[PDB]
């Protein structure tokens, strides 16, 4: 959370494995894995979304047999904050791996290449 | 402890019999078969035994190799507008018969896969032009990997896909692969869809094929010829063989009956009557 | 690291000095780090078909009869 | 025999837009490759081909306004047509395959073609 | 000594008991008994949800009618219970389903009748489509009939209207509706339901899929096809009718991956 | 040393966790933390339903709005729960059923606001009608909201419509909606979310009742009520406004007598 | 003594809990 | 001079006299003095990813406050 001190506020970010209609509203999200997060003096929340899958490995493509599910921030209050202090700010995002995470299966990468 | 080229049972010496004991009456019902020897209807005699199974066991039964697709290619007059001269083929064993059927008798199978390529070549308008030997290129793009646009574009640098530079004339190709499947083992048959239809969706976006999954995506073999264009035209083939080593297989099925049609089990009509005629009491 | 096995003999040539007789064994050695690599032992095993051909819950002993 | 019916061909002005269709009589259980050709002169031209799903290739004339798709279960494939130009006149066909990503004028057979005519000003 | 018997049985799950005088033994497919996932064998993390006694019990499906002309009948697991109670309820909450059943046929005559239904488990029972324009193109809806189940034809008739194709499964009878021969199915986990001897027939399926746990409502694991191997006739009679009730109920079934409920579109 | 706090908590339970800073303890009811049914204390003889992690988890009931005016809001266990995944179905199921809860009371604001609420959880929490005519009347329906929940008001109005009476409760808040003074709530478990101290409440209770198993669908073991004891005030605004939201996961509940599901009439 | 080889950590069972322990909160300020 | 290291095996023949149990191994040879010649072993080490993870001078302690 990148707002100011005086800023307070409660989030629920949301992990919904796949194969249901993907959480438009809170009232969905909040049935799969979640977590609420209480902004703070620690300025930063952790989800892990944890491995829940069908097949062993899942494809590196968009692909549905090995389809991942959804993930989702909603409000669970709101954000408030007092007088002379901006309404509007800004989160920031991070993706990482966990100690039980592997990959498979080298091969050519789509993002880059040589016109000619 | 038993081996597949172990001797099978010795037959052993049985007399008459007169008594309550009746293996030959059974129920089928029960789902069960009757084990029954040769003795338990008749007399026998002391046979040492010294047939064994040792060529019907999984490994021995899938030893063979077999060709899967003929992947072609071919050149013009000149350039004149085209210079698309590439194959690409989607890697599945679902092409032909024999090799498919084989892999039918059961459910599901794990193995090591060995393929070999033979690679061959030849003229098209009689002509005193001269070929010098080719070099072929096999590369193999998994699933998700840039697919060849033109023949001479990046994507043939190969820098991380395995590829196999074939030169014209040795001894043929070949690499082996190991249990590359997304499960614990493959599938040679799924009874459902890749996509749950929503209510809340449209019919479309919810649409899959029956009996299709990403369980056997494995990928495409792109091939080309290395050489630069010739003035003479030189058309090749490469004809892939599989053979399916440290084999595992589970779940035993009744084998395809009538023709095999598309990738699914699918039938056609006029191939549904496999047997012939015969009467009842004709030997 | 060579692996040696026995071969079963089939067709024996006059000899025991040599061939036929004194177990004729095979030599093998593993030259890549991949397994998938490796050639077919086909040293494999067999196994009572029972799974698939009694596979009723209470034991089938043949003498007797089967519904009882 | 084996049979390819080309439709929705018509006379349109520049700038246009088509999308002509072909499918097979009965199923094909072999082929998986289909391509569209045109002609105008007495040279045939390929113009675009599709395999399966969802590798597509074009030529250098065709790309970018022209767009090939067909279904990964029926044999059956389309050719989107758009900012269609007064070059593009001619005669379209269709044709199956085998494995064949690239194209060349060698088909066994032939069905019959649709008409395209682009009209200019 | 007591009267013990192959033929008398009582089978016990959750909150139902289902009783016979006349059985056949029953059969554990494959010899394997059902049971939860091992954690050598593991995939999904997060704690699964195991229902037992809410899930693991009887539920008897609609009952079905057996005349003359009855070509055969077949079910998909586990697709047929997709809406009996808690068991249907986990199935579609969570991404993630296994489960093994007890599958017991029911179907009952009179010394004075004869026939022969040939009861089969086949695991990953893919069935032939009906048309000859378009392969697997039969819809999730004509694939899961749930409950109602669906039929085996004596005939293959090729949809023909291309323009709104029926998508369905043309499933014949002496092919299996799969193309192979039924003389074969044989060597699916099976029972056979004669008149004369017995009037059921019990099938104790594991879950059995390439996977440890896979999703319950994109994939059956298992099939029931039930097929007359000898046609039904009654004292002399044209045209006699029996019933057929199939009760079925999962076993060591266990759930991963908890979200909104899924809302299938089944029509 | 390391920095842990009675403001800074973390509650995970099945597939969700919650966070938070500004916490000020969190109370046990009682001293009783939730239990399953004791052999030595059991009532059904049925083997019971556990679901464990399929219910035994965070839901998140609508989030209401605190003004100036509010009067305070009223919930009640299991019925506000009566639509939440799983746990709804598994009791709508079951005849009876028993289980321990954890409710978080969510409300945050600013170091410039100022106001405080009173979270108790009554056992029994039985309120007062609408009527002057009849006693005892409010109907099924009103009597039990689900999770919208109903409010608490400032002045008793008797319902005088006695061709069509409302049946309805009208709680009167510092009679605490059940004709007792406001000011002993405290005697029930509870907590003060104080605005310039903490931003939530946390009780979590046992379950209570004079059985060891009860239906659920007709009695609400414990009642959550949420009144304003200093009014909401900020900056030098008229009116300011500020969500609460309730988050509440059952507890080691169990179920008994399985049957086909209770369809009842809510509305 | 790891190789590239060797299993990754296994999953080990957790119940509930409800502590003054908080592995969710952090601060990437730190740069961890 | 010989090396014969083992192979991680992954698909199992149905073998146990032969192949797939009893420790597959594999053997190398170097025939060249220089080691650039070498081909590669791939018997690799892997190491705790702190050093990018968690680069922090004071250790951190998961289930405590970060800041503190
Ligand atoms: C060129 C190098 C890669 C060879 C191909 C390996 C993977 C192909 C998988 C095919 C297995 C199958 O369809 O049965």
């Amino acid at each position: 959370f990148c707002g100011s001190m005086m800023a307070t506020g409660k989030l629920l970010v949301s992990y919904a494995p796949p194969g249901a209609d993907p959480p438009k509203k809170r009232k969905e999200a909040m049935l799969g894995t979640h977590v609420i997060w209480d902004i703070g003096l620690q300025s930063s929340c952790t989800m892990v979304v944890p491995w829940i899958s069908n097949t062993t490995y899942r494809q590196t493509i968009d692909d549905s047999f090995t389809e991942g599910g959804y993930i989702s921030v909603f409000y669970q209050t709101r954000i408030v904050v007092p007088l002379s202090t901006p309404r509007e700010m800004d989160i920031l995002g991070f993706v990482s791996a966990c100690n039980d995470f592997s990959v498979r299966l080298l091969r050519d990468t789509t993002h880059i290449e040589q016109k000619a | 402890a038993a081996t597949s080229r172990d001797a099978l049972p010795n037959t052993e010496a049985s007399g008459p019999t007169h008594s309550k004991e009746i293996p030959a009456l059974t129920a089928v019902e029960t789902g069960a078969t009757n084990p029954l020897v040769p003795s338990d209807t008749v007399q026998t005699r002391h046979v040492v035994q010294h047939r064994s199974r040792s060529e019907s066991s999984i490994e021995s039964f899938f030893a063979r190799g077999a060709c899967v697709t003929i992947m072609t290619v071919d050149n013009p007059a000149s350039t004149t507008n085209k210079d698309k001269l590439f194959a690409v083929w989607k890697i599945t064993y679902k092409d032909t018969v024999q090799l498919r059927r084989k892999l039918e008798f059961f459910t599901y199978s794990r193995f090591d896969m060995e393929l070999t390529f033979v690679v061959t070549a030849n003229f098209t308008e009689t002509n005193n032009g001269h070929a010098l030997n080719q070099v072929y290129q096999i590369m193999y793009v998994p699933p998700g990997a840039p697919v060849p646009e033109k023949w001479d574009d990046y994507t043939w640098q190969t820098s991380s896909n395995p590829s196999i530079f074939y030169t014209y004339g040795t001894a043929p190709a070949r690499i082996s692969v190991p249990y590359v499947g997304i499960s614990n083992a493959y599938s040679h048959f799924y009874d459902g869809f890749s996509k749950v239809p929503l209510k809340d969706q449209s019919a479309a976006l919810g649409d899959s094929l029956y009996g299709a999954a990403s369980l056997n995506d494995f990928g495409i073999l792109a091939v080309r010829v290395v050489n630069d264009h010739n003035p003479t035209k030189v058309t090749s083939k490469i004809r892939v063989y599989l053979k399916p080593k440290h084999i595992r297989v589970w779940c035993p099925r009744p084998p395809r009956a009538v023709a095999y049609y598309g990738p699914g089990v699918d039938y056609k009509d006029g191939t549904l009557t496999p047997l012939s005629t015969k009467d009842l009491t004709t030997y | 690291g060579a692996q040696v096995s026995s071969q079963k003999v089939g067709a024996h040539e006059n000899s025991n000095r040599a061939y036929g007789g004194s177990t004729i064994n095979y030599t093998t050695i593993n030259y890549y780090r991949d397994s998938a690599s490796n050639a077919a032992s086909k040293q494999d095993f067999s196994q009572d078909p029972s799974k698939f051909t009694e596979p009723i819950k209470d034991v089938l002993i043949k003498t007797a009869p089967m519904l009882n | 025999q084996v049979q390819l019916q080309e439709s929705g061909g018509g006379s349109v002005q520049a700038g246009g837009s088509l999308r002509l269709s072909c499918a097979a009589s009965e199923y094909i259980p072999s082929a998986n490759c289909m391509r569209w050709f045109r002609q105008a002169p007495k040279e045939r031209e390929w113009v675009a081909s599709v395999l399966r799903g969802g590798y597509t290739w074009h030529a250098d004339s065709v790309k970018g306004r022209f767009t090939i798709s067909g279904d990964n279960a029926k044999t059956a494939a389309y050719l989107q047509m758009n900012s269609l130009k007064p070059e593009d006149t001619a005669i379209y066909y269709c044709a199956y395959s085998n494995t064949c990503p690239g194209a060349s004028a060698d088909f066994r057979s032939w069905g019959q073609g649709t008409q395209v005519t682009v009209s200019s000003h | 000594a007591c009267g013990y018997s192959d033929r008398v049985l009582q089978l016990t799950l959750g909150n139902s008991t289902i009783t016979t005088q006349e059985a056949a033994n029953s059969v554990v497919a494959y010899g394997r008994w059902p049971e939860y996932l091992r954690d050598s064998e593991a995939n999904p993390v997060d704690q699964p949800t195991e229902p037992d006694v809410a899930a693991c019990r009887f539920y008897t499906l609609d009952t079905v009618s057996w005349t003359k002309e009855s070509r055969g009948w077949w079910w998909k697991l586990p697709d047929a219970l997709r809406d009996m109670g808690l068991f249907g309820q986990n199935m579609y909450y969570h991404y993630l389903g296994r489960s093994g059943y007890t599958v017991h046929v029911q179907c009952n005559a009179s010394k004075f009748h004869q026939g022969a239904l040939g009861v089969f488990a086949v695991p990953e029972m893919c069935l032939a489509g009906d048309s000859n324009t378009t392969t697997m193109h039969t819809s999730y809806q004509n694939a899961n009939p749930g409950e109602k189940g669906g039929t085996f034809t004596g005939t293959f008739t090729p949809d023909n209207n291309q323009t709104s194709p029926a998508r369905r499964f043309c499933p014949v009878d002496y092919l299996l509706g799969n193309g192979t021969l039924l003389g074969n199915a044989f060597v699916f986990p099976h029972q056979i339901i004669n008149l004369r001897t017995n009037n059921c027939a019990t099938l104790v399926l594991p879950y059995v899929n390439s996977l440890s746990i896979d999703s319950m409502v994109k994939h059956n694991n298992w099939g029931i096809a039930i097929l007359p191997l000898a046609p039904l006739n009654f004292a002399s009679e044209s045209s006699p009718e029996i019933p057929i009730t199939l009760t079925i109920a999962p076993m060591c079934c266990e759930f991963n991956g908890l979200r909104n409920i899924t809302l299938p579109r089944l029509q």
